[PDB]
DNA sequence: TTAGGGTTAG
């Protein structure tokens, strides 16, 4: 089935794989897990991790670190892995003054209604937040959260039993992918002809098996040992490049390839991906993406009201953001670098663009 | 502006050392016209009347596309460079002098400069201008510094017309008079008029002056700016 | 019809009463025939609207009246004139020419500055209330026939003998409110019939055009003794089939970045009016020359159209010389502008202003009594949908996790913070100290099948953390000794992130607050899409995401995530 | 007559 066997990954283009689902129980052991990956499932094409199901507990096995509640919803059955959750570092109820006091009570009050929703009792209702697992073969919920559903009659239950056909037929059923398709398609994937353009391809895949292996810095030698990166690098066009040298093609090659590992990862300082500290060093880099520590501090310069100017500053400038984040750390800091991080910050909701070149958090 | 079109009859050809240049003659008389593309052609002239042609209006027009793409700048105050030039445009706010050899020139373009502009020493006492369009607006407003021949001139001005500052110098500052730390930035006009250097008075006809009056009609309703005159027992319309 | 301001006055024994006809709905009042007369009106409606210009400091002091500063009040009224009844006064007791046109269009009632009338006298004229009309004659200039107007002398075959501009000033400004577009008027002259008595004006004995219309060589200005007339005989009505025809666009002519609304016009329905405060805020009146500042206003018409399923919000303002504005402008009206100036800020909003090249007019009064529409319930889902989705709605669903929340006192002088009235700006910028509770929330909801992060302001936090108002407020007591509180969460079931501390007891209670079920509970929410539907907002490719959890890590591509402002919080049935 | 295009150091 092509048009079930969506592209590859199942990327988040179609929203429910970021948001916890609402399928009858029956159906989620009816659906497929994935064959590219473990841990994700699928339902008409659409991805599903994250899931939610509400019904009745029917029975129990309590261990020391979870507790596993079998649950019933009308159509079918399931058990469930519910992870505990301890109590470590005791609040303690002591005749504080009123406003202490106030607080110690009613985190108290919170603290004994969460545990009397938490608690509970075979044929009771019981919600469920998680994702779907599978052990022993045998296939499981593990909660993020879990509460006691605290109706008193069965009316949210009857909403939840109308409702779930409802969108079922609005949105479940719905297999159409609507993308475009934009797909390079391998042209001239086995030889790209061109140096630079084999840089550009190599830059590509060397930040994503950055992002992947979540490397925060790394010696240049370190990136030109990897076996993918290699088998990219060493296609026939950069040796017959350097191929000029006949008597040493293995030597000139292999310095060609050394030259344009240092490219691409030249090419990643220029798009801002990573950056070489004042570390003393020649090819050692540090990669911006995991530069939480320039984050934070970029973060402080605004998070806390710029601290220069004395008027009532709702932000700051791009340039005065920058001027200061060099007064304060370094001079060397590219443009690039600073880019890339305002970027990855408002996408993490840790800056925001009023407007373009002034921006606050 | 450069790209502007000129007209000049019975213009006296003169040399120096082989260099040829021309003369206002005796008898001399002149035209001048818009150099944008997609507008219409506005005589610009002080001579004695004249009749335009068709063969003169289309000299007009094939200058235009010549110059636009056969030949082949705009910049806010607030998209500047630390350290630079600009043949800048804003409106006089006013004007002033410590004895020596500079003038004090103070305008806006209502938009925010990255830094803060410098502020000078000024004796206020020499300051020609008026404090209800500036003082609780200072924050979209600047200082510049005119030097030698520019302070005749400069001196000469009267406040509230429309000024280009051709070749404008942007230079940045870094302290304040107790020498603490503050980052500002700093504007000149050097003497003499080399690389053309220079000021001249724009007319509120000019077609970039209705496009800096466009601009302030969304830095003032749309503006998104904070409270000011909470006197708001001052106004009384019409009163 | 006065003198001084054109508008329509009521007047009788002890003084006069400004009026507002329309013939009937959605048609504009068309012949100047009823002027003089009698109307009884039973079923109409008496407006007022109070420009108070008080000066409160708090909120408290709303309770006492020693703050108010000054008052006035407009009063008039508005009826259909198929209510009311005309009564023509019997004239009391004990040779001309004339030709048709129709009329394109009206330029505004403004106090122009003139030319030097072509050709003619030099003197400068000096600002005075004026207005002109663009038309095009229909047949040669009649006669004096007494049967009405003799046959048309042979029409002319130019269209400069036919196009033609109609400039009014002086008393003539009178027969204004009467004209409204593509009708077809006939004017009537008296005195010796002639030929020239309207066919040219570009150079002439007198007419002071004004400088927007100089070089015009069809011009005509009236003489006192020539007034209009309107014209409905069946014989013509072929011609006044612009009957269901109006200045209207297509919402794509809006909404884009090119031309100033010198092209574009459309139907509206109005939703409030105030004060245009930031423009006072920056006090320029018209780059100084207007002079003294009649403050100026603002409007939001909800757009109309019958291209789209939704109506797209769009601001209008009023600036200074156009002040005060018309009559009939109301929530609930129904108003068909034309010919505005549109511009869009450096901050990327469309918003549109008035100039005398646009005109007001009104197509129905309020309703009796507002209605009440609900807004729609929808699935987060379909604002990705792709296609146009509606503007704002209610959606049914569950809090997940506490990204961002901030508390602040802050000084009502001036927009800084403040420790219970030590504003920090206390005795330069701020005179008084007083403070006031301000706070801000960021939520992360989901529905059964979209993710969207949701912004909420003001005292709605009280009901995103689920605080019975009085215990909030027992709170916020508490948070005012340190006066400012921020927190910052690395996650769902996260600690505080760097950006916040965690050693007040207080700020443990609200942690753990925020990671209880008894918020992370679900809710019915109604919002407003954050970014308005337009152009004004590029699109972008989709981002690459690396998720790492469960059992390895996921690549992919994502769009960004939606953000939404809140408008209501409330739960659903207790569900837990 | 002068000036007869090209960077100040303020
Ligand atoms: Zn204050």
């Amino acid at each position: 089935r092509c048009e079930e066997e969506t592209p590859s990954l199942l990327w988040g283009l179609d929203p429910v794989f970021l948001a916890f689902a609402k399928l009858y129980i029956r159906d989620i052991l009816d659906m497929k897990e994935s064959r590219q990956v473990p841990g994700v499932f699928l339902y008409n094409g659409h991805p599903i991790k994250q899931v939610d199901v509400l019904g009745t507990v029917i029975g129990v096995r309590e261990r020391d670190a979870f507790y596993s509640y079998g649950v019933d919803d009308s159509t079918g059955v399931i058990n469930c892995i519910c992870w505990k959750k301890l109590n470590t570092e005791s609040v303690s109820a002591a005749p504080s003054a009123a406003r202490e006091l106030s607080l110690t009570s009613q985190l108290k009050k919170l603290q004994e209604t969460i545990e009397q929703k938490t608690k509970i009792e075979i044929g009771d209702t019981i919600r469920v937040r998680g994702s779907i697992r599978t052990y022993r073969e045998e296939r499981e919920i593990h909660a993020t959260t879990y509460y006691k559903v605290d109706d008193p009659v069965w009316n949210i239950q009857i909403a939840r039993m109308l409702e779930l056909p409802t969108i079922y037929r609005k949105v479940y059923d719905q297999p159409f992918h609507s993308s475009a398709l934009e797909k390079e398609e391998a042209l001239s994937n086995p030889g790209a002809l061109d140096l630079p353009s084999l840089t550009s391809l190599l830059s590509e895949k060397a930040k994503e098996f950055l992002m992947e292996n979540r490397v925060q810095s790394f010696y240049q030698q370190e990136l030109e040992m990897v076996e993918s990166l290699l088998s990219l690098a060493n296609q026939p066009v950069i040796h017959s490049a350097s191929s000029d040298q006949v008597n040493f093609k293995k030597d000139t090659t292999s310095k060609a390839i050394h030259s344009i590992f240092k490219n691409a990862i030249q090419l990643l300082q220029e798009k801002g991906l990573v950056f070489q500290k004042d570390d003393g060093f020649d090819n050692l880099y540090y990669v911006t993406r995991e530069d939480k520590d320039l984050h934070r501090k970029i973060h402080r310069i605004i998070q806390q009201d710029c601290q220069k100017p004395n008027h009532m500053e709702k932000g700051c400038h791009f340039l005065h953001i920058l001027a200061c984040a060099r007064l304060s750390i370094r001079p060397g800091l590219s443009e690039a670098v600073l880019q890339q991080v305002l970027e990855l910050l408002e996408d993490q909701s840790d800056i925001v663009s009023t407007m373009e070149h002034y921006y606050t958090a | 502006k450069n790209g502007d079109i000129v007209r000049f009859h019975r213009l006296k050809i003169q040399v120096y050392k082989k260099e040829t240049q021309g003369i206002t003659s005796s008898g001399f008389a002149s035209l001048t016209f818009e150099g944008t593309l997609g507008a219409p052609i506005i005589p610009r002239t002080s001579s004695k009347y004249f009749n335009f042609t068709t063969e003169d209006h289309k000299m007009v027009e094939a200058l235009r596309v010549w110059a636009s793409t056969h030949m082949s700048t705009l910049l806010k105050l607030c998209d500047v460079q630390p350290m630079q030039y600009f043949d800048l445009t804003c409106q006089l706010l006013g004007k002033a002098e410590v004895d020596g050899a500079s003038f004090l020139l103070k305008v806006w373009d209502g938009t925010r400069t990255p830094f803060p502009s410098w502020r000078v020493l000024i004796q206020d006492l020499v300051l020609e201008g008026d404090l209800s369009h500036i003082h609780r607006l200072q924050n979209l407003t600047i200082d510049i510094l005119v030097y030698d021949n520019h302070v005749h001139v400069a001196r000469s001005l009267k406040v509230g017309s429309f000024l280009r500052i051709y070749s404008l110098h942007t230079k940045l500052q870094s302290m304040n008079s107790e020498n603490q730390t503050m980052l500002s930035l700093e504007f000149h006009l050097h003497g003499g008029t080399s690389y053309g250097r220079g000021i001249r008075v724009l007319p509120e006809s000019n077609s970039d002056v209705d496009q800096l009056k466009k601009d302030l009609e969304s830095a003032n309703l749309t503006a998104n700016q904070h409270s000011d005159v909470i006197c708001q027992s001052e106004p009384d319309d019409s009163f | 019809a006065s003198s001084h301001k054109g508008c329509l006055q009521l007047r009788d024994q002890s003084g006069s009463l400004p009026c507002l006809l329309l013939a009937k709905h959605s048609q504009p009042l068309s012949d100047p025939r009823l002027i003089g007369c009698l109307v009884r009106a039973e079923r109409f409606q008496l407006i007022v609207e109070r420009d108070v210009r008080s000066s409160f400091p708090s909120w408290k002091e709303l309770s006492m009246p020693g703050f108010i500063q000054k008052q006035q009040a407009r009063v008039y009224v508005q009826f259909f004139l198929a209510d009311a009844l005309i009564l023509p006064v019997p004239r009391p007791c004990l040779l001309g020419q004339s030709r048709l046109f129709l009329l394109c269009h009206k330029e505004a009632l403004m106090k122009r500055n003139f030319c030097v009338p072509p050709g003619a006298s030099p003197e400068v004229p000096k600002p005075a209330l004026s207005f002109y009309v663009l038309g095009s004659w229909l047949g040669g200039t009649q006669r004096k026939e007494g049967t009405g107007w003799g046959l048309p002398e042979p029409q002319g075959n130019d269209d400069n003998d036919q196009k033609v501009h109609l400039i009014f000033f002086g008393s003539s400004v009178r027969w204004f409110e009467f004209l409204h577009p593509g009708q077809v008027y006939r004017l009537i002259a008296p005195g010796p019939a002639t030929p020239m008595l309207f066919e040219k004006d570009g150079s002439s004995c007198i007419s002071r055009r004004p400088l927007e219309l100089a070089g015009c060589a069809s011009c005509l200005t009236v003489q006192d003794n020539w007034t209009l007339e309107l014209e409905s005989s069946q014989d013509i009505q072929d011609v006044l089939d612009a009957n269901k025809s109006l200045p209207e666009s297509s919402l794509t002519d809006l909404l884009s970045d090119n031309f100033t609304d010198s092209l574009v016009s459309f139907s509206a329905e109005i939703l409030s009016r105030t004060l245009c405060e930031p423009l006072v805020a920056s006090l320029w009146m018209k780059l100084g020359n207007t002079g003294a500042m009649r403050r100026c206003v603002k409007l939001t018409v909800a757009l109309e159209t019958a291209e789209c399923e939704f109506p797209p919000h769009l601001d209008v303002y009023i600036e200074d010389p156009h002040l005060p504005p018309s009559l009939g402008l109301l929530p609930g009206a129904r108003v068909h502008f034309s010919q505005l100036e549109k511009r869009v800020s450096r901050s990327h909003n469309v918003y549109c202003c008035f100039r005398s090249s646009t005109y007001v007019q009104v197509l129905s009064f309020p309703p009796e009594t507002t209605i009440s529409i609900p807004l729609p319930h929808i699935y987060l889902a379909e604002l990705l949908q792709g296609g146009q989705s509606p503007f704002q709605a209610t959606a049914s669903c569950h809090i997940v996790s506490v990204f961002s929340l901030q508390l602040f006192w802050v000084c009502a002088y001036c927009t800084s913070i403040c420790r219970q009235g030590k504003c920090t700006r206390l005795g330069s910028t701020c005179p008084t100290q007083t403070a006031i509770s301000q706070a801000i929330i960021r939520l992360l909801v989901e529905d059964g099948t979209a993710e969207a992060v949701v912004t909420c302001r003001n005292h709605h936090v009280a009901a995103a953390l689920g605080l019975c108002p009085r215990e909030w407020a027992s709170l916020l007591d508490f948070v005012q000794v340190p006066g400012r509180v921020v927190l910052q969460f690395a996650g769902p079931g996260a600690q505080l992130e760097s950006s916040a501390r965690v050693d007040e007891p207080m700020t443990m209670f609200l942690w753990t607050l925020c990671t209880s079920p008894s918020v992370l509970r679900p809710i019915v929410l109604s919002f407003e899409l954050e970014r308005k539907p337009s152009k004004i907002v590029p699109l972008e490719p989709p981002r690459l995401q690396r998720f790492q959890c469960g059992e390895l890590p996921f690549l992919t591509h994502v769009n960004p995530r939606l953000r939404l402002s809140c408008l209501s919080i409330r739960e659903s049935e207790y569900s837990s």
